[PDB]
């Protein structure tokens, strides 16, 4: 194993738990707004590929 | 997107455009910016998708224990 | 209807779509839709600076064009 | 009778957006812009050339070291004030459709400024008279002072220019380094580019 | 132009019309315009429509009950 | 028929960078972000919208895409998810008697 590892882990899982909102929430809007744009990959790529 | 982006295109165009161009070209810009800031949270270290893998303790994931029964017949 | 609006699957369909409407067009003498189409169509520059010159009605640049793309 | 309307439809639509764009018409709301519906012809209501005074923009024509004294630089000139050039909303986009914007819209406009460019027929002479009433209008209303008779030749002429060139540009240019139309297409581009077509009235609908 | 068919049609008519049209020259498309009689469908009765009940289909059609009148 | 090579080229080098990009990461991390289906969500379906023309523009109209229920899969699951290989525990029935089980259908 190693002990140091995990302590960087925990702390590392400690220290996301602590950003604040705002943050956070723009992480949240970052990943919706992927899946989004992931939904529709296929008729923007045949677009493009006309295009 | 990014190995030939439209926004080049666009200006030299020879043919008449349409709104569904621009239309294109401003979505792969939206593509092209939130990878950017996707990328930049990551490198930051303050992606909640990526994180360090944990330990597994090899005792536990092979034998049943008395309380796990139990906690089975609970349930 | 089947010229436009196809998948990128559809490549060869559509292009003997565009083929056969072109046909048409010359047929009918309506060369200005029949321009517009190979000039939408078309991919070398060559070939879309020299028909919209024979469409102006200039021919001595047009011939020239298709002098340097030959 | 859908595509023999669809073709009367574009080409009527090129000849209104060249004659709009000439006189730098603005405010082209889609309530004054009547379309038959047995032909394609089309024809827009309330035909005035928008002017704004030269301090109001940032025209240079007045700095081609016109005999005007430079007390007086507030003399009219024709200008669009409206972002896009001439209208062109994706509707009629939708409508023309993909291949009729190359083969109709930009070759008639091609065609219609070709023509009407100093081939035996030069508006140097003819646009003279209707700007000098232009101008005396604008003075009268406005500004609401008499223009002297120099001032008033020079003013004539500098606008008389102006018009004349906006005509030219769009001539293809003698060489064939490109595709003719390319002004157009020029034109064609900035009118159809969203940047553009957002930053406008509401009262001008470009949605429609 | 109606005028203008192939030998099942009549002869004579049909040869001086072209006779008439060729003598003319120049002047015989110099009214050649852009159409202006097109009908709509509003005109040309048509648009008139009637709820019908078809064997193979499960519910009601709405047919066109106008294409004879 | 250049173009061709040229765009599988175009996609030999996407694949190749992807696969150095996950050997990168991977290796003492768990990464998510190429992972497509990973963090699955249960996107709403909204009948507001008609016109349907570039999903992903039209912020305020995609903005009536509400996401609901938001979860994560075991890798395998996932991996499951690509390709057409049907999902671990799936029962079809058919005509009283089983049948072989059958993918997911694919919506757009």
């Amino acid at each position: 194993f190693d002990k140091r590892r995990e302590t960087e882990r925990k702390q590392y899982l400690r220290r996301l738990l602590s950003r604040s909102p705002t943050e956070i929430a723009e992480e949240e809007s970052l990943v919706i707004e992927a899946r989004k744009f992931e939904l529709a990959a296929k008729k923007m790529l045949t677009e493009r590929a006309s295009l | 997107t990014q190995t030939f982006p439209l926004a080049k295109l666009l200006p030299r165009s020879h043919k008449s455009l349409t709104t569904d161009a621009y239309e294109s070209a401003l979505l792969e810009g939206k593509i092209a910016v939130l990878y950017s800031r996707i990328e930049e949270l990551k490198r930051q270290r303050k992606w909640s998708l990526r994180q360090p893998k944990r330990f597994i303790d090899p005792f536990t994931r092979e034998s049943p224990t008395h309380w796990d029964h139990l906690l089975a017949e609970m349930k | 209807e089947l010229s436009e609006g196809q998948g990128i699957d559809n490549q060869k369909i559509s292009d003997a779509n565009q083929d056969a409407l072109l046909e048409v067009y010359m047929s009918l003498q309506e060369d200005d839709m029949f321009y517009g189409t190979w000039r939408r169509r078309a991919k070398y520059f060559e070939t879309n600076a020299a028909l919209s010159y024979e469409q102006i009605g200039i021919w001595d640049k047009a011939l020239q064009l298709y002098e340097a793309a030959q | 009778n859908y595509w023999l309307f669809r073709k009367q439809f574009t080409a009527q639509y090129a000849s209104f957006i060249f004659m709009t764009y000439i006189m730098c018409i603005n405010s082209r709301q889609p309530q004054k812009i009547h379309i038959n519906e047995g032909s394609g012809n089309i024809w827009t209501s309330e035909m005035l050339p928008t002017k704004v005074a030269t301090g109001k923009t940032h025209s240079t024509a007045y700095n081609n070291s016109t005999l005007d004294p430079a007390v007086k630089a507030g003399a009219p000139i024709f200008y669009n004030t409206e972002s896009v050039p001439f209208r062109l909303t994706p509707n009629i986009q939708k409508f023309i459709g993909e291949a009729g914007l190359e083969g109709i819209l930009s070759v008639y406009i091609l065609v219609i400024a070709n023509s009407l460019s100093d081939s035996e027929f030069d508006m140097e002479q003819y646009l003279s008279l209707f700007v000098r009433d232009e101008v005396i209008s604008w003075f009268a209303q406005q500004h609401r002072a008499s223009a002297q008779t120099n001032q008033l030749r020079e003013i004539v002429r500098v606008n008389v220019e102006l018009l004349t060139k906006r005509v030219l540009q769009l001539n293809h240019i003698p060489n064939s380094q490109n595709v003719a139309t390319q002004f157009v297409l020029n034109l064609i581009s900035q009118a159809v580019n969203p940047r553009n077509l957002a930053y406008t009235d509401s009262a001008w609908m470009a949605y429609l | 132009s109606k005028h203008l068919k192939p030998l099942p049609y009549y002869h004579q008519h049909s040869h001086t019309t072209l006779r008439i049209l060729g003598k003319l020259g120049g002047r015989n498309r110099t009214f050649i315009k852009p159409v202006d009689n097109l009908k709509t469908d509003s005109e040309l009765f048509q648009n008139v429509e009637a709820m019908f009940k078809i064997h193979g289909l499960p519910n009601e059609v709405p047919l066109s009950i106008t294409p004879g009148l | 028929s250049t173009v061709l090579n040229e765009k599988d080229e175009a996609i030999n080098r996407a694949v190749a960078e992807k696969l150095r990009q996950r050997k990168e990461s991977d290796r003492g991390w768990v990464n998510l972000t190429d992972d497509p289906f990973n963090p699955f969500l249960q996107f709403t379906n909204p009948d507001s919208i008609l016109e349907k023309g570039h999903f992903p523009y039209s912020s305020i109209a995609a903005a009536l895409f509400e996401v609901d229920q938001s979860n994560y899969f075991d890798p395998e699951i996932t991996q499951l998810i690509k390709d057409k290989k049907p999902l671990p525990r799936t029962l079809c029935f058919k005509d009283n008697a089983l049948t072989t089980p059958l993918p997911p259908s694919i919506y757009e």
